[PDB]
This record gives structure tokens, C-alpha cells and sequence, in this order.
């Protein structure tokens, strides 16, 4: 979508090549190099670098086999997903030391859940993916104890303790309840009642915010709570919130200006910015 | 609790739906509450539970139709949390909502004008209401006020409009209003309004038609159903006011034995009222049953009436000159109820109903055909004829015969088309 | 846009589940007085599979009725879409609006009825005093 075929008068001069997604062998090699570099931080797991990488590649394969663009437009899959997978695993492993294979596979499964499961729509797809992750973990790691995969919460949060560590659902629920008490005590006077889904979403939003990424796009029905949770998480992590209040006579030069304002408040000043906006703000493809 | 749940679900969810859909949803909710044994008052009417008589008379004096759907919509406009969005092909709702808030100096505006912003904050400062027309081109600048965000700080209420910051004056209400019944709103704007629908459908027009014919032909049944409607809250309020008058009289006269006569009359008067109310309660079901039968007696005509009117509207398809409005059919019905030469001395209720039906068909056909092309007259007749066939009893629907006559003749049966006899031709065969 | 749909991480904030609606109803209707000791326990009416008590009491019955109302609205929208069309989307903000209206209307009705009852009691006491005066 949004692509126009080039004129034959211009295509005559320019040769073109088709750069397809790297094949299974290329993917295995490229991310095996990354895994072998990453796992050198803790020498206790070096010999498990080769299967883990393969597991990732294997998972990606069926994660590319189903979720075609016909089913849903956002069901796309590229090596960028594997890159974010490796980067997230490395980010979690960076401050922590002396980890057994238990923690490695636990965080591998957690990253798989956050990258290949939260984008899905219908429940059968979600349970299919969860079954796929646990089966693949058993296939390339049958020697491991079934103590990490069956863990149904499998949620991490650095809010408790001092680093990115697995946390029980109930204690995190109590902590986030206290923090949200403090939250709507200060602005957003409307009460916020927390179910399971909002807890999952605040954890995911915080995980995306913490990493040095560039965006976090939310897909869902109106009033479901995307914006309020975005603001709440921004309040947790000390993220300033910028809302562009568009109108009928709004011009793209204004969008360039406030983009530059966000960029200067984020880069020239180390203040971390969470700039939130919706469809009513977008008018043209510019 | 159950009655409250039903009323709230109606005034919050049962918007944008026609009268039949609202009734169906209410029936489903009440059936579920019965399944859950939640004590909700049987056969409650939401028209008077959410507003007593006084508001109804004020709305009627405020240029509002007596339609049941219109009364429910007025209730929705009176009790709303999210700012309403009025949908009405006619201007009755807009005129009603102007006339209702003349004291609060309601202002008119629209999205298309360039001064919508200016009168918007001008209404925002003095707590002035703002009705905005032509909602199809929605202004995103209305998002902060629809979400009712309050940036209260320093003991005062504030709001952000674009780069400007304004003081949110209380007693400020905004009523969104549209003209086109066929428009698809984005879900973001849909979630922020309580849809109030004034569009006339088959069920709403049938209800209006039945109410009018009941009021005209049998005023006694109309009085009985109005009495049933008032019996929930209005009679109790009147009895309470009479009791308060009794109390003030008693404490003013200190119960003097010389004043006893003036007390006694009042007392017995009150008893009579109570007795009357009690009698009404003791006959409620019976009265209800009677009304039902009368409705079941007048149900066909109303349905036919509805059908007829919609046929008239659909007549715009054949020719561009056949545009007809609800006012025309309402005039036709008013003529066929009151100004009838055939109803000068008729007294039998069933005979009056038959005469009304026949003369309605006749007058409708005549008035439509006076402004119709000659080649179409017969067409219209058949349509009314078909309606009559649907309205009559003791006759088969003839659905298969009519489907064959209209569209069933064009089916694939060319195979085995024998010439048959010399009289038959190939097309005849 | 496949490019934007790949350049970031996508999260499907789907519609509120039945458990979410039930919890929202329970927390937003807590201040209300809905304790009926003599509430008989019906059969059937499943809406929330994880009913907090196996035999539901009045409060859980009411919140179950509220979530059932929301699901019936969803089903009515789906049915109207199937037969023809012309349906507006139903969102959890509608559920919040429904709960807020129900709470406010219950408070108003209960306050009015209690005021009428207290007026009745005041009248009873005053008329007893007048009866004593008449006896004297
Ligand atoms: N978990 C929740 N509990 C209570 N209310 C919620 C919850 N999530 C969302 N809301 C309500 O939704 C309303 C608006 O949500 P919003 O962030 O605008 O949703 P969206 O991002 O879909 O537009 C808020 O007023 C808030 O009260």
C-alpha cells in the first residue's frame, strides 16, 4: 500500500535486485553470532548458545507460516523481530549475573510472548503460539526441568527489587494498585479499577518505554484504555507527556514544529518524552 | 434495583435504536432479571418513571411531539452523562431543544462556519449552552470537552482547548445535532456521545398511528391507558400533595373542635381519592387486558397505515416527482379520522374501523394519484391492493404467486420448451 | 501500513473481557447499598464463568446482570449488522456510562423514597400529638 510503480523510462537505467528475508541458514548464522557474543557475558551458558538461536529461528518460521497479511494487515514478520528479541534478552541479561539455563529459557519465552503473542487478535491464535513456544523449548531443551515453561504468569518487572527479575502476579498487583492510588490522587480523578488485562498492558507498555526504542503503537477499540494506561506508565517512569491538540485549520508545518520541539526536549535536554497521539491528530499521509 | 438497572440500561445503551429494537432490548433485559430473580417492578413504563408530569407538560409546551419515542428521547436529553448527539430528519427536535433552553440563552452554530470556535469559547465562559449542527464534518477540537477532562488546580476548574487554556464554567451543556439519518460516525466520536434517534421508522409510525386512532375512535380506552400510565407516579404524587395540604391545615387550625367540619370534609375527600386509587389498583390487570384487546382490534389498520406511508416514500424510486413527506400522510390520516362524510352517524366501533380503513385507502390513493403520472396509477393501486391483502384476515399470503408474478417469471426453464399446440408460440410456451 | 506496522511493537488492546467487565462493575457499584439478605438463588443465567460465589448473592447477581446487558448490546449490534447493517460500535466507555447512570439514578430514587418515608413518619408523630390533644 502507498507504493507507485516506477516509470519504464526511469526503470530502464536502474537495475533492481530482490533482497528477500534471509533464509533459515542465513538467519541461524547471523543470530548465532549475536547469541555467541551476548552469552559470553555469563560463561555458564555458552554451550547453550547454538540450540537457543536455532529455537528462535525455528519459532520464527512458524510465526511466519501462519499470520499471513490476508488474515490481519499487521501480521508482518521480519528479521527486525529477531533483532528486538536478541536485544531484549541481552538487555535483561546485562545487569544480572550467574544465571542458570532456567533464567535464560524463562526470558527467551518471555520475549517470545511479548513479540509474537501480544500482537495477535483471537484467543485460539494466542494459545497456539504459547503451545508452540513451550513445545519448541522442550524440543531444543528436553533436559531442562518443566519449571519455567508451565509458569502461567511469566511476567517480569524491574519496579520491584532493583533489576529486571521475574515477579509474582499478586505482589506486583498490590504494588501497582498502590502506585495507581498515588496516580489518580494526582490528576486523572476518574477512578481506575485494575483487572488482569490492564496489568498485562501496563507491564508491556513499561517494557517498551524502558528500552531505547522509538515507538509504541497501540491497536484497539475506542475507550478501551490505551491512552490512560499510556499516561499512567509515563507517570511511573518519569516520562513527560505531550499531546498535540489538532483542529480544523491545522497544517503540517505545525506538526513539523512540534516534532522538532519534542526532539529538542528529548535530545538537547535529557528529559525523556512520551508524545501521545491518536487518529484524530492524523489527517494526511504527510 | 432491578427497575433502576433497566432504566439506566435504557437511557445509556438503548439509543440510536428504533422503537421495536428498544422494546426488544428492554424485554431481553427484563427476562434476564426474571431469570436472575432480581425484583424489578412488573410492566414498568420508562416514560413516567424517569420524569413526572411537570416535565412532560413543559416539553409539550416546548414544541415537542406526543410520540412515545419522542418522549423517551426527551427523557434521554434531560438525563445524560455524555453530551447527546441528536439525529432527526425533521426539525422538531432542534426546535424543541431551542425552546427548552431559551432562559439559559442557547446559541445556534455549526461546524462549517468559521466562527464555531469563537462562539464555542464564548459559550464556555458564561456557562452558555451550545448546539452545533452538521455533525458530519466533526471538529477534533471538540475532543477535550467531550472527554470532560478537568485540569483542576488552585481551587478552580480548568480545561485545555488547543494551545489556549480556558475556565470551565459550570452549567455548560453542548448538544450535537445532525440532519442526515444516513451517516457513519467514527468510533472515537461514537463512544463520546449518547446517540438520540428521532428518525421515524415502521414501529414508531405504527405507534403514533395507533395512539392517534385510539384517542380519536375510543376516548374511553385512551383515558384508561393514560390513567394506568399516571398510576405509577402521578397519582401518588397528587395524594402526597393532598396529604401535605391536610397536614398544613391541621397544624394551622390546631385540631379545633369547631373547625372539625372543615377538617372532616377534607378528610373524607382524601379517603375518596385513596379509595379511587385503590379501586384502580384493584382493577389494573382487567383494565390492561381490555386495552390489549382494543389494541389487537386496531393493530391491523395502524400496520397498514405504516406500510402505506413507506410505500409513498418508496414512490420516489419510480419517478423523481413523487417526493412525499410525513406531513402529507399525517394530513391524510387526520382527514380520514375527523373530516369523514362516511362517519357522520356511524356508531358501531367495528363498523367505524372498517369505514376508516376503506376511506383511508381511498383517500390515500386519490391524493397520491392526483399528483402522479397516469401510467403509474394502476401500479400504485396494486401496491395498496397488496397491502390490503396483507392486512386482511382469512386469506392466504399468496407469497409464491406474487413472487412468480413479479420476479419468478425470469427463471431458467428454457430446456424442454415444446411447441405444444399450434396456438402456443415459442414465448407463450 | 505494513512499514509502520513493522517498525514498532504492536499490542492488541482488545475489548474488555467478561472478567474485566465484572470487576469494573463490582468496583464501580461498591458504594451502593445492594445487600438483600432474603435473596433467593435462581438457576441458569451464566454470564461470568468465574462467579465469585458458587451461589450468587444480590450484588454479584446485579453486576452479572450489568455485564449481561453489555453482552446483549454487543449481540444486538452484531445481529443488526448481519441483517442489513447500520450499526454503531459499542465500547467499554458505554459500560462505564451505564454504570454511572445506574449508580446516580439508584441514589436519587433511594434518597427520594427515604425522604418520603421520613415525611410519613413525621406526619404520623404529628397526628399522634394531635390525637392526644383531641383526647385532652
Ligand atoms: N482499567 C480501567 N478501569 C477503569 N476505567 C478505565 C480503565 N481503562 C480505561 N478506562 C476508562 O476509559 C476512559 C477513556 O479511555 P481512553 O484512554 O480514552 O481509551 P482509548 O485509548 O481507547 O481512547 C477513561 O475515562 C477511563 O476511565
Amino acid at each position: 500500500p502507498g507504493r507507485k510503480p516506477l516509470s519504464h523510462r526511469f526503470l530502464r537505467h536502474v537495475p533492481v535486485v530482490y533482497v528477500d528475508y534471509p533464509g533459515p541458514a542465513s538467519l541461524t548464522q547471523i543470530y548465532g553470532t549475536f547469541n555467541r557474543a551476548m552469552l559470553r557475558l555469563i560463561p555458564s551458558l555458552r554451550t547453550y548458545a547454538e540450540p537457543l538461536t536455532a529455537a528462535m529461528v525455528e519459532f520464527y518460521t512458524m510465526s511466519q507460516e501462519r499470520f499471513t497479511q490476508d488474515t490481519q494487515p499487521h501480521y508482518i514478520y521480519s528479521p527486525r523481530e529477531m533483532t528486538r528479541w536478541v536485544r531484549g534478552i541481552f538487555e535483561a541479561l546485562r545487569p544480572l549475573e550467574t544465571l542458570p539455563v532456567e533464567g535464560l529459557i524463562r526470558i527467551w519465552a518471555h520475549e517470545a510472548l511479548r513479540l509474537f503473542q501480544d500482537r495477535l487478535v483471537e484467543d485460539e491464535e494466542r494459545r497456539w503460539t504459547d503451545e508452540n513456544i513451550d513445545t519448541v523449548a522442550l524440543k531444543h531443551f528436553p533436559n531442562i526441568d518443566r519449571e519455567k515453561a508451565m509458569s502461567r504468569p511469566i511476567l517480569y518487572s524491574n519496579w520491584l527489587s532493583k533489576d529486571y527479575i521475574p515477579v509474582d502476579q499478586e505482589e506486583l498487583r498490590d504494588y501497582v494498585k498502590a502506585r495507581l492510588k498515588v496516580f489518580y490522587e494526582e490528576e486523572l480523578d476518574v477512578p481506575l479499577v485494575l483487572f488482569n488485562e490492564v496489568l498485562d498492558h501496563v507491564l508491556r507498555i513499561d517494557r517498551i518505554f524502558r528500552q531505547p526504542q522509538g515507538h509504541l503503537l497501540l491497536i484497539g477499540v475506542s475507550g478501551a484504555g490505551k491512552t490512560t494506561l499510556s499516561r499512567f506508565v509515563a507517570w511511573m517512569n518519569g516520562l513527560s507527556v505531550y499531546q498535540i491538540k489538532v483542529h480544523r485549520k491545522y497544517t503540517g508545518e505545525d506538526f513539523d514544529e512540534d516534532l522538532r520541539t519534542v526532539l529538542r526536549r528529548s535530545g538537547c535536554k535529557n528529559e525523556k518524552i512520551a508524545f501521545i497521539m491518536d487518529e484524530s491528530n492524523v489527517l494526511d499521509s504527510g | 434495583a432491578g427497575d433502576c438497572l433497566l432504566s439506566a440500561a435504557f437511557i445509556a445503551y438503548a439509543g440510536y435504536f428504533d422503537q421495536q429494537m428498544r422494546q426488544n432490548l428492554f424485554t431481553t433485559w427484563s427476562h434476564h432479571l426474571q431469570q436472575a430473580n432480581i425484583q424489578f417492578r412488573t410492566d414498568i413504563a420508562r416514560t413516567e418513571y424517569l420524569s413526572n408530569a411537570d416535565e412532560r407538560l413543559r416539553w409539550q409546551a416546548s414544541s415537542l411531539p406526543a410520540d412515545d419515542l419522542c418522549t423517551e428521547n426527551a427523557i434521554m436529553l434531560k438525563r445524560f452523562n455524555r453530551y447527546p448527539l441528536i439525529i432527526d430528519p425533521s426539525g422538531q427536535a432542534t426546535e424543541f431543544i431551542m425552546n427548552e433552553y431559551k432562559d439559559r440563552k442557547i446559541t445556534r452554530t455549526s461546524f462549517l462556519d468559521d466562527a464555531f470556535r469563537k462562539n464555542l469559547e464564548s459559550a464556555l465562559r458564561f456557562g452558555n449552552p451550545l448546539l452545533v449542527q452538521d455533525v458530519e464534518s466533526y471538529d477534533p477540537v471538540l475532543n477535550p470537552v467531550l472527554n470532560r477532562e478537568v485540569r483542576r488546580t488552585g481551587g478552580r476548574v480548568l480545561i485545555t482547548l488547543g494551545d489556549q487554556d480556558i475556565d470551565l464554567s459550570p452549567s455548560f451543556v453542548i448538544f450535537l445535532s445532525t440532519r442526515d439519518p444516513t451517516v457513519e460516525f467514527p468510533p472515537d466520536l461514537c463512544s463520546r456521545v449518547t446517540f438520540v434517534n428521532f428518525t421515524v421508522t415502521r414501529s414508531s409510525l405504527q405507534s403514533q398511528c395507533l395512539n392517534e386512532v385510539l384517542k380519536a375512535e375510543r376516548p374511553d380506552v385512551d383515558e384508561k391507558r393514560s390513567d394506568l400510565l399516571k398510576l405509577q407516579g402521578e397519582f401518588q404524587l397528587r395524594l402526597r400533595q393532598l396529604e401535605k395540604s391536610l397536614l398544613q391545615a391541621l397544624n394551622e387550625v390546631k385540631g379545633r373542635i369547631l373547625d372539625d367540619d372543615t377538617i372532616i370534609t377534607t378528610l373524607e375527600n382524601l379517603k375518596r381519592e385513596a379509595a379511587e386509587v385503590t379501586r384502580k389498583v384493584e382493577e389494573t390487570d382487567i383494565v390492561m387486558q381490555e386495552v390489549e384487546t382494543v389494541s389487537q382490534q386496531y393493530l391491523p389498520l395502524s400496520t397498514a397505515c405504516s406500510s402505506i406511508y413507506f410505500t409513498m416514500e418508496s414512490l420516489k424510486q419510480i419517478h423523481f416527482l413523487y417526493q412525499y413527506s410525513l406531513q402529507f400522510f399525517l394530513d391524510i390520516y387526520h382527514n380520514v379520522l375527523y373530516e369523514n362524510p362516511n362517519l357522520k352517524g356511524v356508531t358501531d366501533h367495528t363498523q367505524r374501523l372498517s369505514i376508516i380503513t376503506k376511506d383511508l385507502f381511498q383517500v390515500a390513493f386519490n391524493r397520491v394519484a392526483r399528483g402522479m403520472l397516469h401510467q403509474d396509477h394502476i401500479t400504485f393501486a396494486m401496491l395498496l391492493a397488496r397491502i390490503k391483502l396483507k392486512g386482511t384476515v382469512g386469506e392466504p399470503t399468496y407469497d409464491a404467486e406474487f413472487q412468480h408474478f413479479l420476479r419468478g417469471n425470469e427463471i431458467v426453464l428454457s430446456a424442454g420448451s415444446t411447441p405444444r399446440i399450434q396456438g402456443l408460440t415459442v414465448e407463450q410456451a | 501500513s505494513p512499514a509502520l506496522f513493522n517498525r514498532c511493537v504492536l499490542n492488541w488492546f482488545g475489548d474488555w473481557s467478561t472478567e474485566a467487565l465484572y470487576q469494573v462493575g463490582k468496583e464501580f457499584t461498591s458504594k451502593m447499598d445492594l445487600e438483600k439478605p432474603n435473596y433467593i438463588v435462581p438457576d441458569y443465567m451464566p454470564v461470568v464463568y468465574d462467579k465469585l460465589p458458587q451461589p450468587p448473592s444480590h450484588r454479584e447477581a446485579i453486576v452479572n446482570s450489568c455485564v449481561f446487558v453489555h453482552q446483549t448490546l454487543h449481540q444486538a449490534n452484531a445481529r443488526l449488522a448481519k441483517r442489513g447493517g447500520r450499526t454503531m460500535a459499542i465500547t467499554p466507555r458505554h459500560y462505564l456510562d451505564f454504570i454511572n447512570h445506574y449508580a446516580n439514578l439508584f441514589h436519587e430514587k433511594r434518597s427520594e423514597l427515604e425522604e418520603q418515608q421520613m415525611h410519613l413518619n413525621v406526619g404520623l408523630r404529628k397526628i399522634k400529638e394531635t390525637v392526644d390533644q383531641v383526647e385532652e
